[PDB]
């Protein structure tokens, strides 16, 4: 039975700060052996272990090295290397001798390059193994919004780096990106400005206390916000690093208060549940086993990481050992000068392929990266508590409920809300506006119901029935406008919003022209004194504001002045709370505003400029009481004048929708009282005589 | 002769190929210290050089073929910085001495953990004093950095963010990539950094310029920093491990700066070899064989030919070396005794590498214009001296910055609406004052059957003094509004505050002695009015002197101007104003209108008869009724306006100028009706 050697690196002494965890696993393989002795699946061979003694060290580790390299035996793979530095030594020059190497300790993201480590193989889910687990755990809560916060070291920045290669091609995006040496809090204070409420932070151990001290000042914690923090420290790390001689700048009692409940990420020891493994024993019996095993030795917790790797080792040696060959493969199986790279290659193309179920769930491989399990930690009354966990094959993430809690009452939110609001009118000044112009219809009531009475009196002057008639009842109808114009959305429902500002315009124009209608019947009489029809004159207003309706009429046709609606992003904290409003407001505009607008306002204006042109000429024509010409010319000027006023006040205020209702209303309805008791209170006077 | 050996590792490809140049002059070396009868007389010196382009794992693997063969070897001199480091590590089990000749790495300088390592090649932080000297002299204060993350770049990086926090100056952002640098491009490009520093490699360099072409970070607002000893055409190469193309980085990497440093005395010496330099730069380059311009590692060839003579020179000082073994110490420490004690003059001129390293002095700057090399200016780091040479080409002849953000007032129409309002005030004012006269010196029988004219020249001085004011209105910022602008305010307020009142209370007396009569006069009616006016003198001048209306600047308007600079406009627009103003100005404005409501009322409560004083009721109430409505119309309007750029100054005005002309119409008609 001739043996088969592999060789073994790890720290031993007990002089060294990590020469425990060395004796901490130093039993462990101790069964694996003697399980194989039991069983010797090697029958025509016999297995062993040499092991030396590194201490973490490149100049002693390489003359190990060198000196086993010189002096020993034949040798096959190496196993073991815990400090981060002399592995990656050895790995980085493990290619000359055609050898795999084999760490169930060295977590570093480093190795992760197959690039420069084509030999490397490790049996422990690396700090990688991370980033898939948190990102199915957000699809459990729908956060979006987040927030990274990271040192720069190099493991720091390649868990940087991999984050936005695993976030690919989700809906999640990081607002932010920053990174400190020695001063955290001022990227703290932009993230503060940035408004963000979840945290992903990496940092080693030490920077932890003074971050959230100076975070602490700044009100990011409370019952709105969310920590996840990598959970590799030791236990109850906080009660003496906060001492550290007296680090006074920030102190204990305004800690512990303000470090409540953040999330820590880290793996698992062992498995839950409970099946027939490779063994042939349950967890229970391993565990039981190793707890009366040991001695003396304190307990570490990697021993379980390498005591299902030995097994692993064994099988894949076994699997690679039986190819087709047998007697030129015990020749090429013992003339191994270093030099077969075939060999190799059979060694690893059979290792790369193993699937069973080992003492921590299926032993599978990706791309050397072992699939494992993850472990959820959260933090409560000082101290930890296990709350989750992750499968890889499955894909599945496991909560242990009736356990976790949050400071409020339910889950925070990754962003405030944002509320559109319209702004409205003031309804004591619609009421009151609107009651006064109801008050204005009855007294044209009154007015037109003292017309109609003397109807058939001589002391009426028996002159200007229709024109007086047609004056009040283009009052009449223009009090009907500013009772339409005050509308909102709220009571419209957008079913009569698109019709109502052009039948505005409608009953306006209307206005408008039996305004100029019983403007322009003065100046008929001017043009007359400055020198056949019962009707004509009625006749021809009748026909202006006919043709100059229908262009109107059918100019609108093809006009489809409808809604609009535009918006003012300033928001504020009106309630206080947090939800930031903005204020949108609507219109009733069209893509032709300048050329019909500016052409029927012209048209208004040329119209009211002969008028003006009349009473200036004219001031006494010696009329007699049949005609009223001053009263007229009283009214024609104070109607342009508030017009032209009226016009260029509501082109300007258009930020203000409480001052330009109260504007128009005003001009409409004082300029049609004084219109009507100018025209009328002189005859009413007269009937007072009687 | 006895016979001794060296070990030598010289790289001659992968990310620094020095050894193309270096392998035939250490070859030029032996052949002249071999042929000197003065410094060895029994002895001779032979090679044996090994391949390692400067990759650990075959570094590894030659390191473990030279310790364990035959003969025994004496000296090892390393290449490249990860074997500097690992051989200096290493060496401390076998009691070695390593001399690098082209590792700058400053955490070498640590005795502590490397004892017995010696080099002459200068630390890579003498780069920092001249970087902080191109960030004064352009003045800036925001930079970003991007790293290859092996430990000689992230101490000089370390050292550059120490010695700048004494400038002023701070790092903003930091990045970093193992081997693949994309998202740091992407993300770096997302946060739009301005100015960029580069620490990597050669090789990694086309595979970011490629990238920053990939992603646009480039062109006329970027400035990018790198480093000097490249080669010349180090972007000409054909490389199948990368998409992109050749005109891809002939735009990509127009207008950067390089800085390098000297290597070679300028003077003309006698070396310890009796030789100037430039014969023997003309030795070495008949012995290549390719031009001198493009052999990898040209300019670091005489430290390694002094790195001989000073171990030559040493061995001299020493001169029992034939039976040396790997665990003896007294010779180790006899050879280090003759080694700290060393120093000479050779072909770089003094050769002293006993110090904390910074033996040599100056640098050079260079810039990339149109595919050829330009070089700026020399520096010293001792006298400050700084040989400019006024080449440096922009683009638009100027550097960029980062971004600002410019203060800039409100102004308006200061020519067409000024100066037309001041000439219409022009035409008005001195035909007010000539009608004045024309009430003076008419003492006339019908005059005097006329109404008073002293009630007709308190309003007209009212009516002058409100006239005489769009003076003090138009004046803004453009001229004088520097420091007296609270006095042009105050002497608008006065002008205000007399001029309306003056001339409204000479139309009221008439009105209130015009009511009170109909259904004595020559002294009780003028003293209550001036009276009254006194009383309204007073209610200016003591919220004017108790609380005055200074100054304000008001700020609304937002940021990007969108013009073709980044620079950010921020619009304000000053306004005479106390902290309280809508209290004071709406009672005096309430107070005042309720007295011309009262006025129009006593015009309105009695318009029939006048008899033996005047009879000017019908005019003056049609006056003071059209100012009055003009006055109401228009003044509630500009408190409600604050844009004042066309609205507010040409309503006030054109009511003033209307009302000033009715006044003078309504006034001075009768007289030419009479005459
Ligand atoms: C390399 O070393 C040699 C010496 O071995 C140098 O040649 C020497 O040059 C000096 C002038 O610089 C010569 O001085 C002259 O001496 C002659 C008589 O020998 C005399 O007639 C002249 O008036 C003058 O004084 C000297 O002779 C000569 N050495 C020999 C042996 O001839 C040479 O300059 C050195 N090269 C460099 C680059 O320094
Ligand atoms: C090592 O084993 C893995 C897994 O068996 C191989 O990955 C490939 O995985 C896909 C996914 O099912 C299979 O469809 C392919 O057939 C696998 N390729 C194989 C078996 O060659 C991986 O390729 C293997 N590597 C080597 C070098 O053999
Ligand atoms: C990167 O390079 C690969 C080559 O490996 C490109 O693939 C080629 O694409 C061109 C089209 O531009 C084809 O004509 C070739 O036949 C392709 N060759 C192969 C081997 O695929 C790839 O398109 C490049 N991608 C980018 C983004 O540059
Ligand atoms: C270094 O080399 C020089 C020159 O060879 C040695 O110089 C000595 O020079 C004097 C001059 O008169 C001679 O008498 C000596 O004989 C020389 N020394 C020897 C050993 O020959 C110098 O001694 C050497 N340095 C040493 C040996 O440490
Ligand atoms: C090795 O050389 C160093 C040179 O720096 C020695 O340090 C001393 O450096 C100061 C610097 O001002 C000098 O004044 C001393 O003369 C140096 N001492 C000596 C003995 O040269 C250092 O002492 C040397 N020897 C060792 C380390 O053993
Ligand atoms: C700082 O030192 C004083 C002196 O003993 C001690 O009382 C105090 O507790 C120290 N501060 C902290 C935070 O431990
Ligand atoms: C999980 O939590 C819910 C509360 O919504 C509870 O009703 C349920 O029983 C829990 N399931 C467990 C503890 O298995
Ligand atoms: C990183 P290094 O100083 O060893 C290479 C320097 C090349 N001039």
């Amino acid at each position: 039975s001739p043996p088969l050697s592999i060789m073994g690196l790890m720290p031993l002494t007990k002089e060294v700060a990590k020469g425990s965890i060395g004796r901490g696993v130093l039993p462990a393989v101790e069964l694996a052996i003697e399980q194989i002795r039991n069983e010797s699946l090697l029958r025509p061979y016999f297995l062993d272990l040499r092991l030396y003694d590194t201490e973490c060290d490149n100049a002693k580790g390489l003359k190990a090295f060198y000196d086993a390299i010189k002096y020993g035996p034949n040798h096959l793979m190496v196993f073991g290397g815990v400090c981060p530095s002399v592995t990656s030594i050895i790995a980085e020059s493990l290619q000359g001798w055609n050898l795999v190497q084999l760490s169930f300790a060295a977590t570093t993201p480093v190795l992760a390059d197959k690039k420069k480590y084509p030999y490397f193989f490790r049996t422990v889910p690396s700090d990688n193994a991370v980033n898939p687990a948190i990102l199915k755990l957000l699809k459990h809560y729908q956060w979006k919004r987040v927030g990274t916060l990271t040192q720069d070291v190099q493991r720091f920045s390649e868990v940087r780096n991999d984050l936005t290669g695993v976030l690919y091609g989700e809906d999640i995006e990081i607002s932010d990106t920053e990174s400190f040496s020695n001063d955290p809090c001022t990227s703290v204070k932009k993230l503060k400005g940035n408004d963000v409420r979840i945290i992903l932070g990496q940092f080693d151990q030490n920077m932890a206390a003074k971050v959230f001290c100076c975070a602490y000042e700044e009100n990011m914690y409370g019952s709105k916000y969310q920590w996840i923090i990598p959970g590799w420290y030791e236990p109850s790390w906080w009660e003496q690093v906060h001492t550290e001689a007296n680090s006074s700048r920030c102190l204990r009692k305004n800690l512990l208060a303000a470090m409540e409940g953040y999330i820590g990420v880290d793996f698992e020891p062992l498995s839950s549940k409970q099946i027939k493994t490779i063994s042939g024993k349950t967890p229970q019996q391993y565990e039981r086993e190793y707890n009366n095993k040991r001695s003396g030795v304190g307990p570490s917790k990697f021993h379980g990481y390498a005591y299902d790797g030995i097994w692993v080792i064994a099988k894949t040696l076994q699997r690679a050992m039986e190819t087709l060959h047998a007697s030129s493969r015990h020749q090429r199986i013992q003339d191994f000068n270093y030099t077969d790279h075939t060999l190799g290659r059979i060694i690893l193309n059979a290792m790369n392929e193993t699937n069973f179920f080992g003492v921590t769930g299926q032993v599978v491989f990706r791309n050397g990266e072992r699939m494992g399990t993850i472990k959820f930690t959260q933090f409560q009354d000082s101290r930890e508590v296990k709350v989750g966990e992750y499968n890889a094959v499955a894909d599945t993430l496991e909560i242990i409920n009736d356990t976790i809690r949050f400071q409020g009452s339910e889950p925070p939110k990754d962003k405030t809300i944002i509320l559109e609001q319209l702004r409205k009118i003031s309804l004591p000044l619609y009421s009151i506006l609107s009651a006064l112009t109801i008050l204005g219809m009855i007294m044209a009531s009154a007015f037109l119901f003292f017309n109609i009475k003397n109807r058939n009196q001589k002391l009426i002057k028996m002159s200007s029935p229709y024109m007086n008639n047609l004056i009040i009842l283009g009052g009449m109808l223009s009090y009907a406008s500013i009772f339409l114009f005050g509308l909102d959305g709220s009571f419209v429902s957008e079913k009569t919003f698109e019709t109502l500002c052009t039948v505005r315009t409608w009953i306006l124009t209307v206005g408008y022209t039996t305004a100029f209608g019983a403007m322009f019947a003065k100046t008929w009489r001017v043009h007359a004194i400055f020198k056949i029809k019962d009707q004509k004159l009625l006749v021809i207003v009748g026909g202006m504001l006919l043709i100059d309706l229908c262009i109107l009429i059918c100019w609108q046709a093809v006009d489809p002045l409808r809604r609009t609606v535009e918006k003012y992003s300033m928001e504020p904290d009106p309630a206080g709370r947090d939800i930031s409003i903005r204020p949108l407001l609507e219109h009733c505009e069209n893509t032709h505003m300048t050329i019909w607008l500016g052409i029927v306002y012209a048209y208004k204006g040329l119209l009211m400029l002969f008028g003006c042109f009349l009473a200036w000429e004219t001031r006494n024509v010696s009329i007699p009481a049949l005609n009223d010409s001053k009263y007229i010319g009283m009214s024609v000027y104070n109607v342009g004048i508030m017009c032209i006023i009226g016009a260029a006040v509501s082109f300007l205020t258009r930020d203000q929708p409480n001052v330009q209702f109260c504007i128009v209303a005003l001009v409409i309805i004082f300029c049609s009282t004084i219109t009507l008791c100018l025209v009328f209170v002189p005859k009413l006077i007269t009937l007072r005589t009687n | 002769r006895r016979a001794v050996y060296i070990g030598a590792l010289f790289p001659m490809s992968g990310g620094w190929p020095g050894g193309q140049a270096c392998q035939p002059a250490v070859e030029m070396a032996l052949e002249d210290v071999n042929s000197r009868r003065d410094i060895l007389p029994d002895y001779e010196l032979k090679l044996i050089h090994h391949d390692s382009k400067c990759d650990p794992g075959q570094a590894t693997k030659y390191l473990y073929e030279l310790l364990y063969n035959d003969p025994i070897k004496i000296i090892l001199m390393p290449g490249c910085s990860s074997v500097s480091t690992l051989v200096a590590e290493a060496a401390r089990m076998w009691n070695l001495i390593v001399l690098s000749y082209g590792s700058s790495s400053p955490a070498l300088s640590n005795r502590q953990r490397f004892p017995t390592f010696f080099r002459t090649h200068p630390s890579a932080t003498l780069h920092n004093p001249t970087r902080v000297k191109l960030f004064e002299k352009w003045g800036w204060k925001k930079i970003a950095t991007i790293q290859q993350t092996t430990e000689v770049f992230t101490s000089t990086l370390d050292d550059l963010e120490e010695r700048v926090k004494e400038a002023g100056i701070e790092i903003t952002f930091r990045q970093s990539f193992f081997s693949d640098p994309a998202v740091p491009v992407k993300n770096l490009k997302r946060q739009d950094a301005r100015i960029i520093v580069g620490l990597f490699y050669e090789t990694e360099a086309r595979k970011v310029f490629c990238e920053v072409y990939k992603e646009r970070l480039f062109g006329k607002k970027y400035v990018w920093f790198l480093i000097g000893w490249y080669a010349d055409n180090w972007f000409k190469i054909y490389d199948p491990s990368i998409n992109c193309t050749v005109d891809e980085m002939t735009e990509a990497v127009e207008g950067h700066i390089t800085t390098e440093i000297v290597m070679l005395n300028p003077a003309n010496t006698r070396s310890i070899s009796n030789m100037t330099s430039q014969e023997f730069v003309e030795k070495l380059t008949k012995r290549l064989k390719r031009h001198p311009e493009e052999t990898g590692g040209f300019q670091e060839a005489p430290l390694a030919y002094d790195a001989i003579w000073a171990l030559a020179l040493a061995l001299n000082k020493t001169s029992r070396l034939e039976d040396f073994n790997y665990n003896n110490q007294t010779i180790t420490d006899q050879i280090y005794r003759a080694m700290n004690s060393s120093s000479f003059e050779g072909v770089s001129g003094h050769v002293v590498f006993d110090a904390s390293g910074s033996r040599m002095a100056w640098t050079l700057i260079e810039q990339l214009q149109g595919g050829s090399y330009k070089k700026i200016g020399y520096y010293d780091s001792t006298k400050d001296d700084l040989s400019w040479s006024k080449t440096d080409k922009w683009i638009g002849g100027s550097p960029p910055a980062d971004q600002t953000l410019v203060i800039k007032t409100f102004r308006f129409l200061s020519q067409k609406l000024f100066i037309s309002v001041s000439v219409l005030s022009s035409l008005g004012i001195v035909l007010a004052v000539v009608c004045l006269s024309f009430n003076i010196y008419n003492s006339h029988v019908r005059y005097i059957q006329n109404s008073q004219p002293n009630l007709n020249n308190l309003t007209a001085v009212g009516c002058s003094l409100a006239l005489a004011a769009v003076f003090p209105l138009g004046l803004d910022g453009y001229h004088i509004g520097r420091n007296q602008f609270p006095f042009v305010c105050q002497a608008r307020l006065w002008l205000l505050g007399l001029g309306f009142s003056l001339g409204y209370g000479s139309m009221f007396t008439k009105i209130w002695w015009v009511h009170t009569v109909f259904t004595l006069e020559p002294w009780k009616l003028y003293a209550t009015v001036g009276l009254l006016v006194g009383m309204d003198v007073l209610t200016l001048a003591i919220w004017q002197i108790v609380d005055p209306l200074h100054r304000t600047i008001e700020t609304f308007a937002k940021e990007e101007p969108k013009e073709d600079i980044d620079v950010s406009i921020l619009p304000q627009l000053e306004h005479c104003s106390s902290r309280k103003m809508n209290t004071w100005l709406g009672i005096f404005y309430g107070y005042k209108g309720l007295l011309l409501l009262l006025g129009i009322f006593l015009a309105y409560e009695t318009k029939s008869v006048s008899t033996e004083k005047i009879n000017d009721h019908r005019a003056v109430g049609m006056a003071i009724y059209n100012v009055a409505v003009l006055c109401l119309i228009t003044a509630p309007v500009t408190m409600i306006l604050s844009s004042q750029q066309d609205a507010a100054f040409a309503f006030a005005s054109l009511a003033i100028v209307f009302s000033s002309y009715i006044t003078l119409v309504v006034l001075f008609v009768p007289k030419m009706r009479r005459l």
